[PDB]
């Protein structure tokens, strides 16, 4: 079965490439919200 | 020989007590690591 | 103001992460297989470009 459509890419592996730095932007925002959301948990790590 | 034989028998004294004093490494060990997985704010004045 | 804020930037320690790897196989050479082998399972899925996943690690000294 066909596996050589990436080479067979028109305008190259830009798309592909553009893919690639959508889920990377994703995932970073969404980590970067997580930190500062996920930041609240070193309250209980410090006793009254 | 007075000084040679009772740092001798100083260091005899010592030798029940390394026995209980490796234990209480051992014991402490794992108070220590059980303390870590219970996540407690070691102080500063802590020594490790 | 802060105070709050100034207690909690004194956290204990902390563990290692953010750590990765990278590797490079001929086309079908089983390097998918025994990556996915490390973390113990029997196939991931052989593809196409730069692939990704996962590698277990526990340490029972840290828990």
């Amino acid at each position: 079965f066909y596996r050589n459509a990436l080479t067979r890419m028109p305008d190259g592996p830009v798309a592909l490439e553009e893919s690639y730095s959508a889920v990377m932007g994703i995932v970073s925002e969404v980590e970067q919200y997580v930190k500062v959301w996920l930041q609240y948990q070193c309250l209980w790590d410090m006793q009254a | 020989t007075s000084d040679a034989v009772t740092f001798i028998t100083y260091v005899q004294s010592l030798k029940r007590k390394i026995k209980q004093f490796e234990k209480q490494v051992e014991l402490y060990r794992n108070g220590q690591r059980l303390l870590e997985k219970q996540r407690f704010q070691f102080p500063p004045s802590w020594l490790y | 103001s802060s105070i709050l804020s100034e207690v909690s930037t004194r956290a204990r320690s902390k563990l290692p992460s953010g750590k990765n790897i990278l590797v490079f196989g001929e086309d079908g050479s089983g390097k998918t297989t025994l990556m996915t082998k490390l973390q113990g399972a029997e196939h991931g899925k052989k593809g196409r470009g730069l692939e990704y996943l996962y590698l277990s690690v526990h340490d029972e000294d840290r828990d």
